[PDB]
RNA sequence: UUAAGUUAUUAAGGGCGCACGGUGGAUGCCUUGGCACUAGAAGCCGAUGAAGGACGUUACUAACGACGAUAUGCUUUGGGG
RNA sequence: CCGAUAGUGAACCAGUACCGUGAGGGAAAGGUGAAAAGCACCCCGGAAGGGGAGUGAAAUAGAACCUGAAACCGUGUGCU
RNA sequence: AUGGUAGGAGAGCGUUCUAAGGGCGUUGAAGCAUGAUCGUAAGGACAUGUGGAGCGCUUAGAAGUGAGAAUGCCGGUGUGAGUAGCGAAAGACGGGUGAGAAUCCCGUCCACCGAUUGACUAAGGUUUCCAGAGGAAGGCUCGUCCGCUCUGGGUUAGUCG
RNA sequence: ACGCGAGCUGGGUUCAGAACGUCGUGAGACAGUUCGGUCCCUAUCCGUCGUGGGCGUAGGAAAUUUGAGAGGAGCUGUCC
RNA sequence: AGAUGAUGAGGUUAAUAGGUUCGAGGUGGAAGCAUGGUGACAUGUGGAGCUGACGAAUACUAAUCGAUCGAAGACUUAAU
């Protein structure tokens, strides 16, 4: 319940792929405030 | 329903403490499940002091701990007599809600989804 | 559970200690070799 | 036309932060700072810092414009890694790594 | 225009060459130290208190070394500049 | 005869740290620059760290400081 | 004529040092890296950058003389893997501090121990003590806190022992 | 691998204690029995069961579908 | 529906969830009155009173602002 051989780093990049994180939204407020998320509170530049 | 992955009496006294809390300030963060579910709770007393009644004020007094706010000019009174006294004119002619919540971003040492709420 | 060394000062001095080493000629042999590396340490 | 920030030995594996790096490469500084103040790592706000201060160096030593400014380049690799111990009733040891950030901010021309 | 046929266009990622960096501390060079020898001295101290030490003494001053209530030293001469 | 995995255990904090009830066992650790002239002052930064400026023949010579390999980790890239 | 193991004989390739000779070298040595060059081989030159001082050539002499393996020794590095794990006890809210808060402070409520996780005295441990200042390092996350660091203070006996 | 213990137990072995019978000068042996007596592993590769991501089908999208093939199913009994 | 993610239902022109109201269902006669009762207790007021997941209804609360992607019908030949 081992390791029997060693991870190539070609495997290993491979398998990590998916290991990623995808991102925010961040819309304008064209409602009220500046650039930020859509339908939100101020939390940066914003006002709704 | 929802648990917390919390023990039952622990819920049941975070609960209530948590709606004391609320009713004395009027608005708290906090993170959001707990105000999921501290949501329709409190509804459900403000649905009671609506009415005024006795009966209505002992079932409350079993959900609200035994707490003083001291008001302003150096006036005192409970959660309670507040509850009866001050809140149900206000929403006297609502038909649900009383409630609003307002999403927040994480905190630091977690990923806490936060969340302030407040009333309506 | 109980581990050993239970310490008591005056035992460590007494089966140790200068007054008891130097009792002995097979205890005065060794200072000499402790001096003799030049062990900062007696007893 | 280009400025350079760095952070030297920073107390944070590379591998917990080129992740959050491999995202703003090829982009403005101006989505990007809201990109490191959505993100909820703690890699972000020390990269925010460095960005802060990498364009107060572009504009007050070379003064070139904060809007046309793209990401040019940016990484880190490896540190001075240090070493702690752990009880187990009998030997045992970890390592703490560090980090060496780069960051390389350009106007996007020569 | 329809058929029948061929054929692209993708790199999420990876591989092969190239370049640029990082870590780390080989190599190169060097010596402060040592090893083995040569020749000549010397071989060995202490109850007048030994070796070996502990406590102290200094501008700061940490240890190391020096010296010990005359305590980071005194008298003395000869040199000394 | 060796030139810091050598040479004595020990070129520095050595019989020391450390280990051991106790005898006893017992390490690691050298190199700025000719000169410290050891980065005045500005900017970001909570600070650290930096970028400029400045010194220096040289600061990818900046105190952990001569060269600085390899494993390893990375960014770009031409062909796939 | 010329497959070839133990093995035998022979020819040699290079490394360090010494003598002599003759030389190179801040107009940049040694090392270092690159490279499409030469040699039947051990290998050798040249140019190119870094490098910032000592080194080759010829001849002969001498040797701690040539390493891929010894479940070899020493150091650094990975892989596993962002995995496994993060050691006992109910917390919640507000307010505050502050660059920065779940983890610090203050308050309220709640909860737990309950012949005790309580209080004493010893042994043993030796300044961990208190008052400030500190995030650099340590704290199994965090950290404005600390049994962490710095500074400065701190233990009083005829009856106690 | 007298199918399978990195899937379970260990009742028996075989362990060290002990008894009996026999043999052995004895130390001990037998097997002749008897009571009792510690079963480790965070799954890297293939493999398997499920689940997604990527891209491609010479225009792009939504929905419905043929099915090349693949898997599954076939047990009995009884009163009239 | 579901480890996750995928699936599905909805996203203000809205019943997606919650609340409110009603209901269902479950439990078994609330409190306060009054009466009886020396008392414990009992009767009526009253199939009462309560009721989490279930059902309807009601926009009272929130799913609003908004962003990103996203093709330009290839060739050959015979028909056309």
């Amino acid at each position: 319940a081992v390791p029997k051989r060693r991870t190539s780093k070609t495997r290993k990049n491979k398998r990590r792929t998916h290991f990623k994180i995808s991102v925010p939204g961040m819309t304008e407020c064209p409602n009220c405030g500046e650039y930020k998320l859509s339908h939100r509170v101020c939390k940066n530049c914003g006002s709704y | 329903y929802r648990k917390l992955g919390r023990t039952s009496d622990q819920r049941k006294a975070m609960l209530r403490d948590l709606a004391t809390s609320l009713i004395i300030s009027e608005r708290i963060e906090t993170t959001e499940a707990r105000a999921k579910e501290v949501r329709s709770v409190v509804e459900k007393l403000i649905t009671l002091g609506k009415k005024g009644d006795l009966a209505s004020r002992r079932n409350a007094a079993k959900t609200l701990r035994n707490v003083e706010i001291l008001n302003e000019d150096e006036t005192t009174q409970t959660a309670l007599q507040k509850l009866f006294g001050e809140i149900a004119e206000r929403y006297t002619e609502r038909q649900g809600g009383y409630t609003r919540i307002l999403k927040q971003g994480p905190r630091r040492g977690d990923g806490a989804e936060s969340v302030i709420i407040e009333l309506v | 559970v109980k581990r050993t060394y239970q310490p008591n000062k005056r035992k460590h001095s007494k089966v140790h200690g200068f007054r008891k080493r130097m009792s002995t000629k097979n205890g005065r042999k060794v200072l000499a070799r402790r001096r003799r590396k030049g062990r900062k340490v007696l007893s | 036309m280009e400025a350079k920030a760095v952070a030297r030995t920073i107390r944070i594996a590379p591998r917990k932060v080129r992740l959050v790096l491999d995202l703003i490469r090829g982009k403005n500084a101006a989505e990007a700072i809201a990109i490191l103040k959505l993100t909820n790592k703690a890699s972000s706000p020390v990269i925010e810092k460095v960005l802060m201060s990498a364009l107060a160096n572009a504009e007050h030593n070379y003064d070139m414009n904060t809007d046309e400014l793209v990401v040019k380049e940016a990484y880190a690799n490896e540190g001075p890694t240090l070493k702690r111990f752990r009880p187990q009733g009998r030997a045992s040891a970890i390592n703490k790594r560090t980090s060496h950030i780069t960051i390389v901010v350009s106007d996007g021309k020569e």
